[PDB]
């Protein structure tokens, strides 16, 4: 049973802009979820700093206990949606934030 | 190669509690490695201790888990009881990685069974 | 490939109705299939976990007793029982699996489906 | 419980390839449970055995053997080679709890897959 606040805002140039984040207990097991509405929801990075296949490479991601981030430099366009974040360390679990 | 801080997941009969483990050395003696957790009283602290022989190679894994209850009288906690558990691999010279590793996998993934679940927690065979 | 399909719920605060979750594409066998709720606004929480024939409860709050979840192999098709149901309960659900064996520490991907 | 074909998934190295256990009955002298998976020969197929020991203390044995197939020149009936033994045991008290028994094989199934236990076992080198 914990929290897990992202608190970030939205833009709308596309060359270089912000990164997220999260708080809680430390310990990295999380990960990112590209959420479109229209569509179903997707990976994005596994094991905190570790991408998966089938992502553009530029999407870093770095981070510790009680601290995370997802860096998106060199970004392309069209390709906003909204993202959100989990934890899988106890049962009840978050999965929740924007 | 070398130890260091292991947090294992979830755990638990339905994955609530979890536990993290630091190294506490390896003991010169017999070459036996410690991971202990940190539990504010030496004397109840979940133990595991890992060692690899030398010859027929045999690996050694032991689990200490003690519990305690608070004395009638007493301020200071006395341990109540403990669980214990051993586990043994044996090899041969020319074992290969992949066998070493499917056995490891599958003694992994008995103990997800329904028959090892049963036969643990409530004490039943079959 | 991984092509998913979904059951239909059409009942609010009432009847008991069930859900399918169906693998196609895809060896159901022993990989580990998740669920999760959406609900309109803000709350969107997880839900239980089925790996193989055991480990069957592990149960969010308010799930407890509300669901019942099984897993049919022979035509690799997922079931869920609903018990009771309020205002908490929407009507869009979605449906996702494990990598590989449990207790190693990576989940909740490639989703689909709609409720 | 009733013995079943307990059907073990993605096991292995790489996680693809699986298979298939049956029981063989319980051991009527010692009570040691069988079961083993199908492999054309009697002696050549992988067995694990579990028993439970009746009473102070419950002690719980689990012993995993496979073989390893050869087949050289010189004769027409496979060889074993080499075994791979394993075993398990558990000895908990009588006033133990559910909670912490089933923590105990949780604890143990996490525990065998984390890095430094497949580091130990898989490339047979102690911790440093």
């Amino acid at each position: 049973m914990t929290q897990s606040p992202a608190s970030l805002s939205a833009s709308v140039g596309e060359t270089v802009t912000i990164t997220c984040r999260a708080s809680e207990n430390i310990y990295n097991y999380l990960a990112w979820y590209q959420r479109k509405q229209g569509k179903s929801p997707q990976l994005l990075v596994f094991n905190a700093k570790t991408l998966a296949d089938g992502v553009p490479s530029r999407f870093s991601g770095s981070g510790s206990g009680t601290q995370y981030s997802l860096k998106i430099i060199s970004l392309q366009p069209e390709d906003f949606g909204t993202y959100y974040c989990q934890h899988f360390w106890r049962t009840p679990w978050t999965f929740g934030g924007g | 190669a070398k130890l260091e801080t292991v947090t294992l997941g979830n755990i638990g009969k339905d994955g609530k509690q979890t536990l993290v483990l630091n190294p506490r050395g390896v003991n010169p003696t017999n070459g036996v490695a410690s991971l202990s957790q940190a539990g504010a009283v030496p004397a109840l602290e979940k133990r595991v201790t890992v060692s690899v022989s030398q010859p027929n190679y045999k690996v050694q894994v032991k689990i200490q888990n003690p519990t305690a209850c608070t004395a009638n009288g007493s301020c200071d906690p006395s341990v109540t009881r403990q669980a214990y558990a051993d586990v043994t691999f044996s090899f041969t010279q020319y074992s290969t990685d992949e066998e070493r590793a499917f056995v490891r996998t599958e003694l992994a993934a008995l103990l997800a069974s329904p028959l090892l679940i049963d036969a643990i927690d409530q004490l039943n065979p079959a | 490939v991984q092509l998913v399909e979904s059951g239909g719920g059409l009942v609010k605060p009432g009847g008991s109705l069930k859900l399918s979750c169906a693998a196609s594409g895809f060896t159901f066998s022993d990989y580990g299939m998740y669920w999760v709720r959406q609900a309109p606004e803000k709350g969107l929480e997880w839900v239980a976990y089925i790996g193989s024939g055991s480990g069957v409860i592990y149960y969010a709050d308010t799930v407890k007793g509300r669901f019942t979840i099984s897993r049919d192999n022979g035509k690799n098709t997922l079931f869920l029982q609903m018990t009771s149901l309020r205002s908490e309960d929407t009507a869009i659900y979605y449906c996702a699996r494990k990598r590989g064996y449990e207790y190693d520490g990576q989940y909740f991907f490639e989703y689909w489906g709609q409720g």
